[PDB]
RNA sequence: AGACCUGAGUGUGGCAGGACUACCCGCCGAACUUAAGCAUAUUACUCAGCGGAGGAAAAGAAAACAACCGUGAUUCUCUCAGUGAGCGGCGAGCGAAGAGGGAACGAACUCGUUGCCGAAUCGGGUCUUACAAGGCCUUGAGUUGUGGCACAAAU
RNA sequence: CCAAAGAAGGUGUUAGCCCAUUGAGCCAUAAACCUGAGCGCCUCAUGAAAAGCGAGUAGCACUGUUUGGGAAUGCAGUGUCAAGUUGGCAGGUAUUUGUCUGCCAAAGUUAAAUACAGAGUAGGAAGACCGAUAGCGAACAAGUAGCGUGAGCGA
RNA sequence: GAUGUGGCCUGGAGGUUAGGACGAAGCUUAUGGCGUGAGCCUAAGAUGGACCGGCCUCUAGUGCAGAUCUUGGUUGGCGUA
RNA sequence: CACGAGUUGUUCGGAAACUGAGCACAACGUUAUAUCGUUUUGUUAGGAAAGUGAAGGUGUGUCGCCAUAACUGAAAAGGGGCAACAGAGAACCUGGGAUUAUAUUCCAAAAAGAAAUUGCAUGUGGGA
RNA sequence: AACGUGUCGCGAUGGAUGACUUGGCUUCCUAUUUCGUUGAAGAACGCAGUAAAGUGCGAUAAGUGGUAUCAAUUGCAGAAAUUCAAUUACCGAAUCUUUGAACGCAAACGGCGCAUGGGAGAAGCUCGUGUCAUCCCCGUGCAUGCCAUAUUCUCAGUGUCGA
């Protein structure tokens, strides 16, 4: 392998998912639709943001939707499982 | 060696100095006491240093360095200060060489240097 | 906080990428609190924070090309060495003769050589 | 309109980053020579053309 | 150049060198000096050596000796 | 007419931006470059235009492995005992 | 069956590609301009164009000068010399080379050939601390010729 | 009061003695470089004590080009094309004969003196130069803002 | 159109003499004096805040009123169309 | 102007994945110079550009033949690509009290819901 | 008268002049001074507690490591002396995103492959484990040409022979 570099497996969670938002739409969709918010990598897919929040949160994701905002970050709106609760992983979260 | 024929280039060599070129070039003169004791003519300043005044408006006053900021030149002196049009108490900075200093802070560091400087 | 680079040094391969793995979790916490609001005395942890991250993976970086390039020394590997564990020079320097190379000389010329050594000398 | 390559898009989102006033602190900086950003771009003035 | 046969015979050891790298196309080989002129010496090719462009240096270039 | 009521006749674009220059030069329908000649291998270089070839010379831009290889040249390569 | 020759396909180990291009080397190559017009001429074997290398390049070791009481690879400098050379609608204009004073210079070598040998060669493995200018092993290349000795500074 | 230090920078006015500087010298050091071709060990090398030499080549012819080279300086295309048993090339007016001088082409490598006429790296020295409409376009977040579809233009 | 001028003026260089924080250059003038003149000098700034004058010589990117001159600013037309 | 926000898809448009007027990488040729020419009239290149695999043999598993691995091949002429967001193709469509701004994209168990389609698998039921 | 005309003093507009120059231009010198498929030069994105440009740097991102220094940096904030954590200078050890000669195939697509190593796997299987189909992610190799080479690899030819 021409490659040497140190690469590890435990630190691929904590690159495809950055950090929450704190808007008031992202407030309103974790109080309604048991829905989290984060800012993740632009470079990410749907099932590795999945794994990623598996991985991170201990929470399963039934449905990622994702858009690339205007300033080129990609925002993801994850809705947690119902035997998850949106608000309680959020305080667990900091948010 | 800042100091050369072609003033261009010495005042481009102070003026861009690095950071510790400036801590060389801000340099004070010891006290007659330090001078006897050390037989070292200057050190460069430095904080918690004990200075006095022998240049300008402040000439007498007496004060501990409480920082060499090197970036405006100048050193800041406890004792040296005025008050501003809110009346709170500002620092009046110093040129190093306008002071001279009474007192070492002395570390291992310092001691090393100031046995490199002495002529004995 | 701070890591040591010596007890980095000190530490092995798995509690360095432990350790690695145990910072890069205290940074996504600090970009969750830089996100909302947060005390400018946490937010000031995260610099050494990164640095710390920059130490530890720079450790294994340096300790795995060490331990590549003992590897590859032995001839019978030495030809299958990768390209990034060879030594860099310039492509000019690279692809130029060896001094080995360069100083051969046929059977002539060598015994021109030593027949007719260059000598010292001097003119009163 | 609608369509735009991604490549496009994060042009444009640079320069919608970029467009910002210079923040007050940096003119209370030692030294200081900026004022305004003066690189600063209206869409109806002048164009990217991305 | 990159052969070992090569790189180690004294004979052709200098091709290997850089300054050798295409010399076709600056015309060092032997019909490059030939449409050259560089076959002939003395009176034959005194603006030929060491280069038409050379002597066409030498013999154009002004001159400004530093006292005159 | 031709004048102002033409400058409204004026759509689409000749040129789109370019992967190798990145200066709006590449031609769609052409698919190549007007700037730098992409994706022919070599660039476009002119002696009739020297502005143009001091605009794109090496130095103008970043040299990010050039400032390093003149760093270890100018050090004689020297690396560790 | 197999061999050789001439060509393929894969594996293995490498190289080329672009940049720079002020100077340098090869090709290509104008016109404005001047001639008080203009076509040869001039600008100019220049600009622009294409290709190539270096720290310098190119040149270089006499199929050279000369006509001497002879000199002695190349390069460069002053002079030769804007020349009682020479080329030119012999017009406008172009236009060098020996020699001499110097800079530099341990400056000289390598093939082919011809004679005498004839694998003594070169790559690969492997061992000597070693991809040794070493030893052993290898049809693997090579006798459609690698290498050694001698050729005027020699005997 | 110094001066083996007067050196031209900084500091609130014009500073040898306020600061930095301005010496002898000291410390450290991957290789490379220099030194009885520095000095040991193993290995490996090593010194002396008759023939013929470059063939589509060189020449000629024609045509083109280049040159001061002029009945043709060099080169290129095509034609056709050698000699070496008295050889070949050069000897600046063509030819045929002789006689003299040099030299031995058609294979290759070579340092230094030379260039850097809009290059680059790391350092230096400066100037009877310019002093913000000057000097680089640019003393400033300048090849930047801005213009053009674009080549480009450009404060 | 030629020439002459111990003829005037400007930026630098060798010299030589001075001047300046008790105010240097720049700038202003019903501000006088001197010179045929180019100009020079003084005075006053309720101007300026740090350099600089005279003389001999050397040197040049050395003197503007106009080039449909260059750049910058202003301006009557005009509170008009 | 300043600050803070906003663009959510298995089914929508594109690509994945079609050919067209055409382009021109390779290949070959030419050119002092590739930065030139040829390259769809079924179609590159004096041109050996197929790496696929019908039937066989051998072995595994599935049954009473099928699938899977290997050795010998029948057959298949004419290299690789791009070029349509209006041609071809394309499995989602209503309600919402779901926003300040998005929605055939959001709605969560009574999904407001009702579907359609791929890929892979497990049982069920039948055959090998 | 009023407009208007002068002169003086003081204001405004406007930024000439003079001083000052970390800039330019010109000349000269030194040397283990000359990039790149081991991926250059150029392009593009991004990185700071605060950060638009610029500078520096590359997901280790206004820097990691080492050596010298010897207490800062500095707008605010945060942290707080013998190598071990400062800050500067230098450099041996490293990192070095998408590209670009760009080279698996393409490209106004952050697209799509073939081999080969891995990773994660909430279905299923197996006893919360372990294993894991489709789907997904990552590393490496894969352009063309040429040279050498195959412990002597596989072939083709109404080429030349030989059995
Ligand atoms: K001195
Ligand atoms: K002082
Ligand atoms: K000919
Ligand atoms: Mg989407
Ligand atoms: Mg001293
Ligand atoms: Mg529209
Ligand atoms: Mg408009
Ligand atoms: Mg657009
Ligand atoms: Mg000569
Ligand atoms: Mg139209
Ligand atoms: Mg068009
Ligand atoms: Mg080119
Ligand atoms: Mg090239
Ligand atoms: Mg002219
Ligand atoms: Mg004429
Ligand atoms: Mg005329
Ligand atoms: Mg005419
Ligand atoms: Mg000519
Ligand atoms: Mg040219
Ligand atoms: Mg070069
Ligand atoms: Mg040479
Ligand atoms: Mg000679
Ligand atoms: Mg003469
Ligand atoms: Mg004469
Ligand atoms: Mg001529
Ligand atoms: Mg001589
Ligand atoms: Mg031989
Ligand atoms: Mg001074
Ligand atoms: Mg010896
Ligand atoms: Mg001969
Ligand atoms: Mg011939
Ligand atoms: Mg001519
Ligand atoms: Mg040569
Ligand atoms: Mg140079
Ligand atoms: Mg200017
Ligand atoms: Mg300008
Ligand atoms: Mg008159
Ligand atoms: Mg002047
Ligand atoms: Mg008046
Ligand atoms: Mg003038
Ligand atoms: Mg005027
Ligand atoms: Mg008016
Ligand atoms: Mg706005
Ligand atoms: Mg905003
Ligand atoms: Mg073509
Ligand atoms: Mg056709
Ligand atoms: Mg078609
Ligand atoms: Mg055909
Ligand atoms: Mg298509
Ligand atoms: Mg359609
Ligand atoms: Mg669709
Ligand atoms: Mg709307
Ligand atoms: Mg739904
Ligand atoms: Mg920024
Ligand atoms: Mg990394
Ligand atoms: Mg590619
Ligand atoms: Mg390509
Ligand atoms: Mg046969």
């Amino acid at each position: 392998s021409n490659r040497v570099t140190v690469e590890s497996k435990d630190i691929a969670a904590f690159n495809v998912i950055r950090y929450p938002l704190t808007t008031d739409k992202a407030m309103k969709k974790i109080e309604e639709n048991n829905t989290l918010t984060f800012i993740v990598d632009s470079r990410a897919n749907k099932t590795e943001i999945k794994k990623a929040m598996r991985k991170l949160y201990q929470v399963k994701a039934v449905k990622v939707n994702t858009l690339i905002r205007p300033d080129g970050l990609k925002k993801a709106y994850i809705r947690l499982s119902a035997a998850h609760d949106a608000l309680d992983t959020a305080n667990k979260i900091g948010l | 060696s800042i100091k050369c024929g072609s003033r261009r280039k010495a005042r481009r060599a102070h003026f861009q100095a690095p950071s510790h070129v400036r801590r060389v070039l801000m340099s004070a003169p010891l006290s007659k006491e330090l001078r006897a004791k050390y037989n070292v003519r200057a050190m460069p300043v430095r904080k918690d240093d004990e200075v006095i005044v022998k240049r300008g408006t402040f000439k007498g006053r007496e004060g501990k360095v409480t920082a060499c900021y090197r970036l405006k030149w100048v050193i800041l002196i406890d004792k040296v200060n005025r008050e501003k049009a809110n009346g709170s108490t500002v620092a009046v900075g110093i040129h190093p060489s306008n002071v001279e200093i009474t007192k070492l802070k002395l570390t291992h560091h310092r001691k090393s240097i100031l046995e490199r400087k002495d002529r004995s | 906080h701070h890591m040591k680079i010596k007890d980095l040094r000190e530490k092995s391969k798995d509690d360095l990428l432990k350790t690695l793995t145990e910072y890069k979790k205290e940074l996504s916490q600090l970009r969750v609190v830089q996100q909302t609001g947060g005390a400018e005395t946490r937010l000031g942890r995260i610099r050494p924070i990164r640095k710390s991250i920059a130490r530890i993976l720079t450790v294994l970086n340096q300790n795995e090309r060490s331990n590549l390039k003992m590897f590859y020394a032995d001839r019978k590997l030495r030809c299958k060495t990768p390209k990034v564990l060879r030594t860099k020079l310039t492509h000019r320097r690279r692809l130029a003769l060896k001094e080995n190379e360069k100083n051969r000389k046929t059977s002539r010329q060598m015994r021109q050589a030593h027949k007719f050594p260059k000598r010292v000398y001097a003119v009163k | 309109g609608r369509f735009k390559p991604l490549a496009v898009k994060k042009k444009y989102a640079k320069k919608m980053n970029q467009n910002k006033p210079v923040p007050y602190w940096i003119r209370l900086r030692t030294g200081n020579r900026i004022k305004w950003n003066e690189k600063r771009r209206h869409w109806r003035r002048t164009k990217l053309n991305y | 150049p990159m052969c070992k046969t090569i790189r180690r015979d004294p004979r052709i050891n200098w091709i290997v060198n850089s300054v050798h790298k295409h010399r076709e196309q600056r015309g060092l080989t032997s019909a490059g000096r030939k449409h050259r002129g560089l076959r002939h010496k003395g009176h034959k090719a005194s603006k030929l050596r060491p280069s038409y462009r050379a002597a066409w240096r030498r013999n154009n270039r002004i001159v400004f000796l530093r006292k005159r | 007419t031709k004048g102002t009521t033409s400058m409204g006749q004026r759509h689409g674009r000749t040129h789109i931006l370019c992967r190798r220059c990145g200066r709006n030069s590449y031609h769609v329908q052409w698919e190549r470059c007007a700037a730098c000649a992409y994706p022919r291998a070599s660039r476009r270089r002119y002696n009739w235009s020297v502005k143009a070839i001091k605009r794109r010379r090496t130095g103008t831009g970043r040299c990010r492995y050039l400032k390093v290889v003149n760093r270890r040249i100018a050090n004689h390569f020297k690396t560790p005992k």
